[PDB]
């Protein structure tokens, strides 16, 4: 019974991990950045170089 | 800061777009048609008063292909627009109206007369629908394919000014496809129940004639009103079912590709196979069609080639680098790619030819209005408006001295 | 600290703090000019010395001084909060002119000195309360009804339909039917008692002709109601003939389509592809959209109207009347929303037009 | 390439969200607000 429970838990853990990874990818899908800061907007911030 | 209290009106062949300058999308979009009842235009205006069945009410269109057909009905359309949708008395807001390039100059004069004299708006301006459609995409050098219900046209614009004589007009438009699907209905016998009577949904499986009942309270409706509503139903059919072949229509390919399903208002449902691919080929090749198939009929690729050719090579390369497709008919599924291949064959690919990407319903229909919104809020453009005190003589002399 | 969620209804003003589940302060959007100035909570009590104005007609602000006073009351009396220390989330009817949004931003930042502001569409906030990525929102508010299709949270302005009957004119029609009953209700107090009668009694019937037959055959529909004057009346057939006016505006005498028909129209106006998803997600919001059985009547109506092939689902949570405020609270509590506020700097440099640059 | 003169996107790095966003170019919208545009370049994955 303990072996069966351990194997079943391994499969449940694997499935939950795959589901969490799918949810994380779905999270990544949305555009992570929409705005920036003001001191990083009107002070030239960078050169192409 | 470049904005003023400007309203952009864009009345095409199907719907009137009213919105404020700077707005991303038109505020309202309700159809060109309008109701009538016995005494003047005792009335019904938008999609909410134009649809409830009524005792012998008749529906007409003050517009035709964009030219005004009844200025009193046009005035009442505008009055209701201002009264409800924009709900601001017009005495303060600058307005710019879009007119089809082929609309008569005298009609522009009479439109200005009506606007200024009656509605007493404090400023005005005119700019053509094709000009505004190219205005939306930010391109000086552009070629526009406008195709609504009643007319399909191709017009080039350079330096923001239309090549006024370079206008191509083709009735192969939304109404062409609508007539084609109408004769389809007749040939395979769709009985077009209007949605406004149905009160039950005893639906049936594929092909079977669905059962239903008509609401007892219904009063008599003039034939024009029923015609309009069933025309809207078949317009929905146009949007849903029609699809365009990538290449020249073929029977075996058209049969091979999976069929599609459409259900009618009463529960009657049917599956379409090769006919939906065949129908737009009629636009791309009028010859195969019934009746409307004479050599006089000009298809989309031939239209673009004719419009491009009639202008000299000092701007034709500019037209090459951007082909812009707008209007309703361009929304038939896979129409734009078919047009692109069609021009790639017709127009020698030897020089730089690009399309300009624009897909959604907002971007095609309202690109005529979006350009007007872009102009109205433009900083330099604020000097161009026809003022009332200017209008006193401008409505006659400067409505042309100013608005090319 | 907390963000202030002030929802400006068409006769009912709702206020509270971001993150709270319900609007703590609810007071009618009344303002009265003596025959000082007083707002609903005290204005409704001061009628004898007062003449009552409404600053919101059909969800669009009528005049700005009265609305200024409504906001002054909201903050300083109802919430007791300092506007200078809290961000303010304002909700305005769909299809509000540009000038009105700009004036709202101006009033807030100038007169009330708010640090951060946002103006959001009421229907989109009701969708947020429902919690659906795409949907069609039927918001029969306090003075106007709006059918708003929303795709990916973006309201499609072209398809939004306005029908100019809702709770208030419905109450007026109930006053008509109640005079037909033989009673009399004309005064403002009597009108409010009819309002209470509407809240307590009426319902949306599942079948009109059937319920006429039932009322004729059976007296069970009659229920008793107690008036402030002390007498008692019975309401039967009226319990649904007035709500029935929603789907047949001809009962009101108005010459427009009904609620379900207008929902069909709005759905049609949208792109064909997303019509199925809108069908699957229909949200009933607003004050007068919470009649009992209204959801099922809608369900049957637009099952009949819509293609039988597409599953229509009516979503009407039990507290849909506040759904706009709950959506505002959810939006203001989000960490991702915090980047969307309009700051004092942004108004100072860009002016009232800033409301259109980042706040649709 | 074709040498278009206006589509001058470039690699850029912000300061507060300090990362290489990829091809982005700066623009002034209405109201004098400086906006960074962007491309969904096929290099998108390389910027880990
Ligand atoms: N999905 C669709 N695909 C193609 N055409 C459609 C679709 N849905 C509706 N239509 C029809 O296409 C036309 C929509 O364009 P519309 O007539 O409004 O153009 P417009 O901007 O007014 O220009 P024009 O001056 O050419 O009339 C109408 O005939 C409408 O019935």
């Amino acid at each position: 019974a303990v072996m069966t429970a351990v194997r079943a838990w391994e499969f449940w853990n694997l499935k939950t991990l795959q589901e969490r990874e799918a949810r994380l990818r779905l999270e990544q899908e949305e555009a992570e950045l929409l705005t920036y800061t003001r001191e990083d907007a009107y002070s030239m911030e960078y050169v192409y170089e | 800061g470049d904005e003023v209290g400007a309203l952009v009106f864009d009345i095409g062949s199907y719907t009137v777009r009213a919105g404020y300058a700077g707005e991303d999308c038109p505020k309202v979009d309700f159809p060109t048609a309008i109701g009538m009842v016995v005494e003047g235009p005792t009335y019904y205006i938008d999609t909410n008063a134009l649809r409830v069945p009524r005792e012998n009410m008749e529906a007409i269109s003050p517009l035709k292909n964009g030219m005004v057909e009844d200025w009193d009905s046009f005035q009442a359309i505008l009055d209701h627009t201002y009264k409800m949708h924009v709900k601001s008395e017009a005495s303060l807001h600058p307005v710019l109206m879009s007119e089809a390039p082929w609309n008569t100059r005298a009609k522009r004069e009479k439109l200005t007369e009506l606007m200024f004299e009656h509605y007493n708006i404090p400023a005005f301006f005119l700019c053509k629908t094709a000009v505004l459609t190219a205005f939306a995409n930010g391109r000086s050098t552009g070629l526009i394919l406008d195709s609504g219900a009643t007319h399909t046209t191709a017009i080039p614009v350079h330096d923001g000014y239309v090549l006024q004589q370079g206008i191509v007009k083709s009735p192969l438009a939304g109404d062409f496809i609508t007539m084609q699907c109408r004769e389809l209905f007749q040939e395979m016998n769709i009985e077009l129940v209007p949605p406004y009577m149905i009160a039950s949904k005893e639906a049936v499986r594929e092909g079977s004639p669905a059962n239903w009942k008509r609401k007892e309270k219904l009063p008599q409706v003039t034939r024009s009103w029923h015609n309009y509503m069933c025309n809207c139903v078949i317009q929905d059919f146009q949007a849903s079912v029609l699809q365009v072949s990538d290449s020249t229509y073929d029977e075996q390919v058209a049969a091979q590709m999976p069929t599609v399903h459409y259900e009618f208002p009463n529960g009657y449902n049917c599956d379409f196979g090769a006919e939906r691919l065949k129908i737009p080929e009629g636009l791309f090749d009028p010859s195969n069609v019934k009746g409307l198939s004479g050599n006089t009929m000009l298809g989309v690729s031939h239209v673009v080639t004719t419009s491009v050719g009639m202008c000299d090579i000092d701007i034709r390369p500019g037209l090459y680098g951007s082909v812009i497709v707008a209007g309703g008919n361009t929304l038939i599924q896979s129409f734009t790619d078919r047009l692109n291949r069609e021009l790639s064959q017709k127009t020698p690919p030897s020089m730089r030819l690009k399309l300009i990407a624009n897909n959604t319903t907002v971007e095609r229909r309202f690109s005529s209005w979006i350009g007007g919104s872009i102009l109205a809020s433009l900083g330099t453009f604020q000097q161009m408006w026809i003022s009332k005190q200017e209008y006193e003589e401008g409505g006659k002399q400067c409505v042309e001295r100013k608005c090319p | 600290i907390a963000a202030l969620v002030v929802d400006n209804g068409s006769g009912m003003c709702k206020a509270g703090f971001a993150g709270d589940d319900a609007p703590r302060a609810v007071f009618p959007s009344i303002v009265g000019r003596p025959r000082d100035s007083y707002v609903g909570d005290e204005a409704q009590s001061k009628r004898g010395i007062l003449t009552l104005k409404y600053p919101i007609e059909h969800g669009i602000v009528t005049n700005w001084d009265d609305m200024e006073k409504i906001w002054h009351h909201t903050f300083y009396n109802e919430l007791r909060v300092a506007p200078e220390e809290h961000p303010v989330l304002l909700t305005e009817a769909p299809l509000n002119p540009k000038a009105n949004r700009e004036k709202m931003t101006q009033i807030m930042f100038e007169t009330f000195n708010t640090p951060a502001m946002y103006v959001a569409i009421q229907a989109v906030l009701s969708l947020y309360a429902s919690g659906r990525t795409t949907g069609i929102v039927m918001d029969s508010g306090d003075g106007v009804t709006h059918t708003v299709p929303i795709y990916e949270g973006y309201a499609l302005p072209h398809a939004i339909l306005r029908l100019d009957l809702a709770g208030r004119d419905l109450t007026d029609y109930l006053m008509k039917i109640l005079t037909e009953r033989g009673y009399s209700f004309t005064t403002t107090a009597e009108r409010e008692i009819v309002r209470d009668i509407k809240e307590k009694l009426c319902y949306v019937a599942l079948d009109f002709e059937q319920e006429m037959a039932t009322a004729a055959s059976s007296s069970s529909l009659e229920k008793s109601y107690e008036l402030p004057d002390g007498q008692v009346i019975t309401i039967g057939n009226e319990r649904f003939r007035c709500p029935e006016a929603l789907f047949q505006p001809s009962f009101l005498g108005m010459e427009s389509c009904g609620i379900h028909e207008t929902t069909f129209n709005s759905i049609m106006k949208c792109d064909v592809d997303i019509r199925k998803d809108l069908y699957a997600n229909t949200v009933l919001s607003g004050g007068t959209t919470m009649y009992p059985g209204i959801a099922d009547r809608m369900q049957k109506e637009i099952t009949a109207l819509a293609p039988s092939t597409m599953k229509i689902k009516i979503i009407a949570p039990p507290e849909r009347k506040y759904s706009v405020w709950i959506g505002g609270s959810i939006l203001a509590s989000l960490s991702t929303f915090q980047q969307m506020w309009i700051s004092k700097q942004e108004y100072d440099e860009s002016g009232p037009s800033i409301v259109h640059r980042k706040c649709f | 390439g074709l040498g278009d003169v206006r589509y001058r996107y470039c690699l850029t790095t912000l300061t507060v969200p300090q990362r290489c966003i990829g091809f982005a170019r700066r623009r002034v919208g209405r109201g004098g607000r400086v906006l960074l545009d962007r491309a969904h370049s096929d290099y998108d994955s390389v910027f880990h």
